[PDB]
């Protein structure tokens, strides 16, 4: 199952 | 045996027409299981493989709102990537992101996997160590300076070492039969006079799965790199794999020829020749 | 910004045989960006009934997707894939080669 990535480029 | 689980993002602002369009899919080994689109009617999470449906309720619904959520931070990368590349609001571009982890035949992490390209170019990779980055211009290396700041690559670290690898052996548990399956190739060499100095002989393999494979022409036990014809491999649509190898050789030389093919399947490497 | 031009394989699920279902596979990889349209051609028409995988990639970053129609080939029916992409000036056209 998926991460959960809120970080930005 | 050795097993793993990917999930490939793809992202493609459309300035001035608002946001941008985040598709997902996952994988393990070289069967797709899940699928996302945002642009969808109703856009969920939707099983691809028979062995998902099982997940309860709060699977779909959790990892539907997490791709939602993964658009709208896309969103913000993709206008950050414009600025670093000083890109003009009227086109659109592209973010891919591609994450996961190998596992070896015992359940240990093998490889863990997390990068990204922009407009169809590498732009970061996680390293190998799971602790540093690699960027491709100085553009990525404002992220990489953000990310080693934030300590990024320890969260990544964190699901490429836990839960990526669990629920890859869920998975791998719930679909053994279709999974854990080598199906071999099936075979055939074919023959098509060209002219009467010339004939193709072609090397089929067929309803194969996973889908690597080695197909080889040799004469007299040397490989022929420059006269052979390949294919990309490619799926027959049934959860298995094709593909053909072809030379052109001299007529009447045919016997000196066989097509040599490795599959995990296979109980030992194939030998093909052509009988008339 | 890399463009790449899409490869087009046709072919079909099984080996044909006429008068026996079947399905018609456009197989489309290696282009950028994923931007596409494929049709699938009976005659030189438009095929309606046209299923389509899911947008993946490659290592490399390009994109591939399936495209397929349930088909019955028979001796004097042709076919074949038409593509579309911002790296072709007009349609790309590969007509299916039957003869294994």
């Amino acid at each position: 199952r998926p991460i959960i990535r809120p970080a930005t480029l | 045996g050795s097993h793993s689980m990917r999930y490939f993002y793809t992202s493609v602002s459309r300035p001035g027409r608002g946001e941008p369009r985040f598709i997902s899919v996952g994988y393990v080994d070289d069967t797709q299981f899940v699928r996302f689109d945002s642009d969808a009617a109703s856009p969920r999470e939707e099983p691809r493989a028979p062995w998902i449906e099982q997940e309860g309720p709060e699977y779909w619904d959790r990892n539907t709102q997490i791709y939602k959520a993964q658009a709208q931070t896309d969103r913000e990368s993709l206008r950050n990537l414009r600025g670093y590349y000083n890109q003009s609001e009227a086109g659109s571009h592209t973010l891919q992101s591609m994450y996961g982890c190998d596992v070896g035949p015992d359940g240990r992490l093998l490889r863990g996997h997390d990068q990204y390209a922009y407009d169809g170019k590498d732009y970061i990779a996680l390293n190998e160590d799971l602790r540093s980055w690699t960027a491709a211009d100085t553009a990525a290396q404002i992220t990489q300076r953000k990310w080693e700041a934030a300590r990024e690559a320890e969260q990544r670290r964190a699901y490429l070492e836990g839960e990526c690898v669990e629920w890859l052996r869920r998975y791998l548990e719930n679909g053994k039969d279709k999974l854990e399956r080598a199906d071999p190739p099936k075979t055939h060499v074919t023959h098509h006079p060209i002219s009467d100095h010339e004939a193709t002989l072609r090397c089929w393999a067929l309803g194969f799965y996973p889908a690597e494979i080695t197909l080889t022409w040799q004469r007299d036990g040397e490989d022929q790199t420059q006269d052979t014809e390949l294919v990309e491999t490619r799926p027959a649509g049934d959860r298995t794999f094709q593909k053909w190898a072809a030379v052109v050789v001299p007529s009447g030389e045919e016997q000196r020829y066989t097509c040599h093919v490795q599959h995990e399947g296979l109980p030992k490497p194939l030998t093909l020749r052509w009988e008339p | 910004m890399i463009q790449r031009t899409p490869k087009i394989q046709v072919y079909s699920r099984h080996p044909a045989e006429n008068g026996k279902s079947n399905f018609l596979n456009c197989y489309v990889s290696g282009f950028h960006p994923s931007d596409i349209e494929v049709d699938l051609l009976k005659n030189g028409e438009r095929i309606e009934k046209v299923e389509h995988s899911d947008l993946s990639f490659s290592k490399d970053w390009s994109f591939y997707l399936l495209y397929y129609t349930e088909f019955t080939p028979t001796e004097k029916d042709e076919y074949a894939c038409r593509v579309n992409h911002v790296t072709l000036s007009q349609p790309k056209i590969v007509k299916w080669d039957r003869d294994m």
